[PDB]
Formats: C-alpha cells, structure tokens, sequence
C-alpha cells in the first residue's frame, strides 16, 4: 500500500484508540461480529466521560490550589456531581475518603 | 488554670479533621494480621501481595465509613446523637446484608 | 523480560491536557482513571452484548452501543454522550 | 401590571446599561436580537472585562474604568437608558446595592412615557434575609427557576425584574437542548453559556415587538 | 492467633466513625463493628481465595481482591482493573 | 350501640390477611393508566402487552411491600408504631436510591 | 388524549393493603402522597428502561420481556414472564 | 410458529423424581424456567469472566466449578460441587 496511515482516532476526530477499543470488543467475547461505528462511538463516549471527570477534577485541584490531580480530587469531582454519583454510587475510589458532610443536628446551637 | 473543652467541640473537630484527611485509619500491620487470620480458615500457607492488603484496607475502611454514615442517619432518625448496635443492625438490615 | 501491560494512561493524560493544559495528575489518580475507563468499557460492552443476544443479533454496531449508553448514563449525561458519539460517528463516516 | 406596547413602525434603538458581567452577555445577545443598540455602557472594577471588550466587541461600547465613577451627570449626559441589567459571572450585596443606586438614576420620573425595563440576577444560595430585603428594595417578588427542566444540577436561581411573562412560561425544549448538546465541554457550557445565552434571550424575548 | 480482631482498635473504629460523621459512640459499638468488619472480610477473602484457587496460585494478587469486590457489587478503583 | 373493635386488632387482622394472600392489591386499570401516563413522556402512541403491565404491577407491588417492610423497621426503630415519610426517606437513603 | 392525574389512581386503600402485606400496623396521612411519589419515580426508571429496550428493538409495543430485562438490569430480577 | 424452547418438561421430570404425586401449575413452571435461565446466565457469566481473567478461551468444568463456588452460598456450593463432580465422574467413566 501507498497511503498516509491516518489512524481511526484522528479520522473520527477523537483521542481514545479506536483500534484498541475494537480489538477489546473482539477479544472480550461480546458478539460474533463487531462493527466500526461501535468502537468509534464507544471511544467517543469514553473520551467524553474521561473529559468531564478530569475537568471536574482539575476544578477541584484549582479549588485546592494544586496543579496535580490526586485521588481526593477525583473523589470530590465524582461525589459533588449528581450524575457521576448516580454512575458510581456502588463504586469505591481508593485514597479518596468521603465528602465533608456534617449533619445539622450534630452542630452546636450557635444561635 | 487547666483548659478543657466541651465534648461536642472536640468531637466535631475530629469529624472535620478525618473528613478532610484521606489516609488509612486502621493500622497496616494489625489489619494484615486479621486478613491472614481470616484467610487461614480457607487455605493454609496463603501469601498476599502488599497492594492486595492495601486494596482490602481501602475497601474495608470505605465500607465501614459508609456503614457509620448510615448508622449516624439511624441514630439521628431515632432522636439520638449516639450510635448504637440497634442502628448498625437497622442499617445492615435495610441494606440487605443480614444473612 | 518482555511483557507490556496495556493501559489508557497516555490517552487520559492527552485528554487532560486538552481540558486542563496546566494541571497534571498523579499515578494513583491515573490508575483510578484507567480502572474507571476499563470499568465503564466493560459495562457498555456488556450491555451491548446482552442487547445483541436479546434481539437475536450477532453484530454490535453503533446503535447497540448507543442504546447501552442511553441505559447506563443517568439522563442528561446520556444525552450529551449520545450527541458526542453520533457527532464522532458522523465525522468518522465522512472523513478522508 | 401590564404596559402598553408601541407598534413596530417606530424603530428606535435600545439604550442598555449593563452593570456587572464577566463575559459581556448583553451587547452580544442584543446583537442577536435582530435590533440595533442606542447606547451600551459597561463598567467593571477588574480589567478582565475591559480586556475581553477591547479584544472582542470592536469598540462600540462606552466603558467606565470603575463602577464608583458613574454619577447622575454621566447618566443625564449619556442619554436616557431603556434597559438596566445586573448579573455576575461577600460582595454580592455590594453588587446589588450599586445596581439599585444606579437603577434609581436611570428610572424615569413620574410623567415620562418611556418604556423602562430592569433585571437583577443571583442564585438560590442567598441567605433568606437578604432575599426578603432585596424583595423589599425592588418592590418585586423573585421567581425561583431551577435547572431541572433542561439540566440535572442543583443550581436554581431567583430572578428579579420588570419583564412581561416571567412566572411559569419557561419550560424544557428538545431542539435547543439537542443543538446545545454537541460539545465535549457540554456541561461547562451548561454551567456558563446556558445561563448566558438561552435564558436571557428567553426572558428578553418580547422586546422586539416594542423596538 | 485469636486477638487479631482486637487489632481493629477502639481508637481506629473511632477514627472511622469520625470520618463517617459520628459525634458520639456507645461502648457496645466496637465489638459489633469488629464483628461486621470480620463478616465483610470473610466474604471478600473467601471470594479472593476462591479466585486464587482457580488460578492455581499460592499468592493473592490485588487483581483478585478487585475481581472479588467487583463481584460483590463494591467496585474498587486504583488497583489495576 | 353495636360492636366495635380496637384499632390494633383489626390492624393485625389485616396484616395477617394480606400477608397470606397473593393477589395484586393495586387495581389493574388505574395502574395501567399510570403506566401509560408515565410512558407518554417518553414516546407518543406506545402500546403494551397485558403481561407487560402485569409484570410491572407484580414488581411495583413487591417493591413497595419491601419498602413498607424497611419503613416499618425504621418506625419500630424510632420507638413508634406509625410509619412516616421520615421513615420512607431513611429507608430509601440507606438503600441508596436517593 | 394526554393522560393526566393518574397517580391519584393509586388509591389510599391500595396503599393501605400494600402496607398490610409489608406488616405495617399504623399509617400516617403523608404516607400516601410520599408513596405515590416513590412509586412514580420507580415506574419512571423502570418504564424508561423498558421504553429504551422497545426503541432499540425497532418496535412500538412494550413486551413483557422488555420489562423483565429492565427489572433484571436494575438488580430486581422478576420471575414468571421469562428471562 | 417458531418453537420457544423451555426447561418445562425437565422441571416436571425432576419434580416427579422428588415428588411423584405433587404437580405444578404453569405460572410456577414459568417461574422455575426463569430461575433456571437466570442461574444458567449467572454461572455462565461468572465462568466467562473467570476464563477472561486467566487469559483462557476454553470453559472447562473447573471454570464452572469456581463459578458455582462463587455464586452459591456455602452449603449450596459444597453440595453442588459434590453433585457436579459426581456427574462428571459418571460422564467420563461411562
Ligand atoms: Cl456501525
Ligand atoms: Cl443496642
């Protein structure tokens, strides 16, 4: 062949690898046939979710005055968002702890 | 002359201090001994990666912190601020783990 | 000594630089993002495989992954991911 | 209270006074109203909005270096204003009281038939005492519009103003939502741009029948 | 080889409860909590050792504990996956 | 005046009577109307098999009965015999559906 | 016709019967509105998933298999209608 | 009409083998068929996951055995491992 080897990631305008996603859909024993729109679409979805979470985590790093995302920042990024909490309610993130949540009746009556 | 705080203020101070921190609260070596003791009753001469025991500790402490969260909600619901084994049993019962 | 365990680490870092150009990330948080990608991947490919078995089909296309995303992501996150995915499949099917 | 509508044969340009805005929304949204501007006067304590204005907005805007500079003489010299808007990108009370003081200068006297419109914006995380005080100062009740029809975030907003049709008309669209979904920064534009462009054009929709 | 459940100390359960937001802890909490933790660890280590048995190995990897916790509906991030 | 029971005795009698029975307690047709009403906000002109609505009713009643079981445990835990929306919210919160 | 106000079709005695099967002795008055809300949100999730399964099956009739797959997906496996 | 397969006659056979006089309704037959399909999918799922974890592509009796030891709690696991190893001996020595 004589052609510029344009990868399917760049062909789809994406960053996550369509080839690795495609060969994991093949090796992962999900169906007999696996298309091309399926790994393109799935790389797009995964890139969007990774983008949104790393966005919120960079935001929580900024709020913590840091330029390196730690586990705690992923923890805050997921658990302070409602839909990421719905996505990962049954998921433990290590080295993250919990949100700084203190109930109202446990506080002293500062009135 | 010696200063002493009220109970609620140091209690809330520790609540804040440990809800801000991320480090593992159970010590590493007694948890490792507990893991080997429980493992012993399944197969003799079992070995463990360090990251395996760290994963066990991360998940165990996260599980107990969610458990104490639900236990505190049971206590607060029962017009108390003191958690009780009643509250732990109610929490585990509603979560479906009583088996 | 020749074994390469694959990961999504460079791709998570590239998407991070394309979102926060001045913010880095630790290796523990990189492992957490890697396992999140692997997890969500397995979830969507799982649901797609289940759907394909349900509808007496053996070909996973973009429509199966699309309805798996519409099932798995909660609401507006699903709407944004179905839009982003259909946009990337449009760009893919009409490229050079 | 209902105000009479002048017919659309009288096409006079709109004079706007926008007081606090990070990214300049009002002049751009008025450019996409389909109608021309009479006077658009902006001001900001920081220099970020001044930099955004001197790069983007092509210099059709009269800027003031500080909000503590605008007096009654500047309002009477720079023409009467038709619209007055106050928003934001414990200084919120400061922003409101500077807004209300500049609003008292731009309000027409008893006898003028000029159509006057104003608007103030802040979210529902305000203290309820500040809310009831602002309701006393403006003599108007806010409307709690939530980001639950178009969004899922727990960021609701109170609105104050003199806008016709602002009680329960806002609902969820599907076509505008669909066209606004296609971004990898979809929910960052939801947090900022969805508060900037669609809600403001939705509330300032019936002004084109006036002018 | 029997006081290993007592290695989960009363300060450590108190720190855990502080992270959970608990203000006051009765004395009957600690033995109950050791019990519940022991039952959770029994289920998890049972599954992980089962997975080790299937791989014909003698050591328990972190991937085994991840697979076990994932099977039990408590997915753990940051240990491979 | 005619005979009249205490509240607890007819209450416990109904508790016994309905924990023995197996029939669907919600009526079929208003549940079907509720299902069509909720479906309406997803696609216009949706059709439903009868066994689909029966499956929805079986699962909905089983879910609400498990909910009232946890709600009764919340009530009893709070030294009460009266279930409350406090108890329903506590149940759903501990179950993780909030 | 657009169907409306069908949540009131879950009547007060039906909620009382459901309470009796759950073992509830005494029922307060706000239980009925709260229960209609919870059942509404449950049916929202379940019917949403079943409608989605109908959408991908290129059909317009929600089968019992769709509702079974949906309930099963949410970790509440329903026996009696297949699976 | 395409024949929808079932485990119905096999449930009836094992029922006669455990209660020769007791019958079963058709809705309870549907519930038993759905239980069998469900537990089948659970064990074959966990076993496929086991084969994928260990980088294998062949499901043997060991993968199903470890799946049954995972899914069935305790004594159900031990008795199913006993009955299954019994039947695999009876199969390989017939
Ligand atoms: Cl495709
Ligand atoms: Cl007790």
């Amino acid at each position: 062949t004589r052609a510029k080897a344009k990868t399917r990631s760049s062909r789809a305008g994406l960053q996550f690898p369509v080839g690795r996603v495609h060969r994991l859909l093949r090796k992962g024993n999900y169906a007999e046939r696996v298309g091309a729109g399926a790994p393109v679409y799935l790389a797009a979805v995964l890139e969007y979710l990774t983008a949104e979470i790393l966005e919120l985590a960079g935001n929580a790093a900024r709020d913590n005055k840091k330029t390196r995302i730690i586990p705690r920042h992923l923890q805050l990024a997921v658990r302070n968002d409602e839909e990421l909490n719905k996505l990962l309610g049954r998921v433990t993130i290590a080295q993250g702890g919990v949100l700084p949540n203190i109930q109202s009746v446990l506080l002293p009556k500062k009135t | 002359k010696p200063h002493r705080y009220r109970p609620g203020t140091v209690a809330l101070r520790e609540i804040r201090r440990y809800q801000k921190s991320t480090e593992l609260l159970i010590r590493k070596l007694p948890f490792q001994r507990l893991v080997r003791e429980i493992a012993q009753d399944f197969k003799t001469d079992l070995r463990f990666q360090s990251s395996a025991v760290m994963a066990l500790q991360e998940a165990s402490e996260a599980y107990l912190v969610a458990l104490f969260e639900d236990t505190n909600l049971c206590a607060i619901h029962a017009k108390r601020v003191t958690i009780m084994p009643k509250d732990i049993q109610l929490a585990r019962r509603i979560r479906g783990e009583r088996a | 000594r020749k074994t390469r365990k694959e990961s999504y680490a460079i791709y998570v870092y590239k998407v991070l630089k394309q979102v926060h150009p001045d913010t880095g990330i630790s290796s523990k948080a990189m492992s957490i993002m890697n396992s999140f990608v692997n997890d969500v991947f397995e979830r969507i490919a799982g649901e797609a495989s289940r759907l394909a078995h349900y509808n007496k089909r053996s070909t996973i296309t973009s429509r199966e992954i699309q309805t798996a995303v519409r099932l798995l992501l909660p609401g507006e996150l699903a709407k944004h991911a179905v839009s982003e995915g259909t946009k990337a499949v449009t760009k893919y099917t009409s490229a050079k | 209270k209902l105000y009479p509508a002048i017919p659309a044969a009288r096409r006079r340009p709109i004079r706007v006074l926008s007081l606090f805005d990070g990214i300049a929304t009002g002049y751009l949204v008025l450019k996409e109203l389909g109608i021309k501007v009479g006077k658009y006067v902006a001001s900001e304590v920081c220099e970020e909005s001044i930099a955004v204005g001197t790069v983007k907005h092509e210099g059709n805007i009269k800027y003031v270096n500080d909000v503590r500079n605008i007096t009654k003489k500047n309002i009477e010299e720079w023409g009467p204003f038709d619209l007055v808007i106050g928003g934001s990108p414990e200084g919120t009370g400061r922003l409101f009281f500077e807004f209300y003081h500049l609003l008292n200068y731009s309000r027409p006297k008893e006898g003028d038939d000029r159509p006057f419109f104003w608007m103030f914006e802040n979210v529902v995380a305000m203290k309820v005492g500040d809310k009831r005080d602002i309701s006393r100062f403006l003599e108007c009740n806010p409307v709690m519009i939530d980001a639950i029809k178009v969004s899922a975030a727990h960021r609701a907003r109170y609105f104050w103003g003199n806008l016709p049709g602002m009680n329960r008309i806002f609902g969820f669209p599907v076509h505008y939502t669909d066209v606004s979904n296609m971004g990898r920064g979809a929910r960052q534009k939801l947090l900022g741009r969805s508060w900037s462009v669609p809600v403001i054009r939705h509330l300032f929709a019936p002004l084109k029948d006036y002018f | 080889l029997r006081d290993n459940i007592q290695g989960i100390t009363k300060p450590a359960i108190r720190r855990l409860a502080r992270r959970g937001g608990v203000k006051r802890i009765s004395g009957l909490i600690y033995e109950e909590t050791r019990g519940v933790l022991k039952v959770f660890l029994e289920n998890v280590i049972r599954d992980a050792v089962t997975y080790t048995e299937h791989a014909k190995r003698k050591t328990v990897t972190a991937m085994d504990v991840v697979y076990a916790l994932k099977r039990q509906g408590r997915t753990l991030y940051g240990f491979g996956g």
